[PDB]
């Protein structure tokens, strides 16, 4: 996977829908998932 | 096609922080990740997030897994974690605890075929 270089800084990351609180739809604690 | 999705989006050093979190969020929770092996010849899922209880169990985790590909009763769907299927009694909670890994989440899977490799 990705991984960092060289040197001390922030840090880049990407995303494709999530990001947001890790979570951004119905609910991760909906029963849907249990 | 890859294999992983709500885990690939971010690297792992982003999931370990996010269990940082849900430790003082949810602490009476478990946190895990359904997913389907490739071997297997079932529908995948969309995303692999399953935030299931502390008393939620195994063969109760298999159902919201029947419920997202809506499998029917004529299919079979097999959990497996690090190759080996659990028991029913295997509360998700002792099992979070024994499959843990560094990120902290767990990474459960499910497989139409009861099978090994």
């Amino acid at each position: 996977g990705p991984h960092m270089i060289s040197g001390l800084s922030v840090i880049k990351q990407e995303v494709e829908r999530l990001g947001n609180d890790v979570f951004e739809w119905e609910d991760d604690e909906s029963d849907e998932i249990a | 096609h890859m294999k992983s999705t709500f885990k690939s989006e971010y690297p792992f050093e982003k999931r370990k922080a996010e269990s940082e979190r849900i430790a003082d969020r949810f602490p009476n929770r478990i946190p895990v990740i359904c997913e389907k092996a490739e071997k297997s010849d079932i529908p995948e899922i969309d995303k692999r997030k399953y935030l299931v209880p502390a008393d939620l169990t195994v063969g109760q985790f298999v159902y919201v897994i029947r419920k997202r590909i809506m499998l029917p009763p004529e299919k079979a769907i097999f959990i497996f974690v690090n190759d080996t299927l659990p028991p029913t009694a295997a509360l998700m909670s002792a099992i979070y605890q024994e499959h843990k890994d560094k990120d902290g989440f767990l990474y459960v899977t499910y497989s139409g075929e009861n099978t090994f490799g």
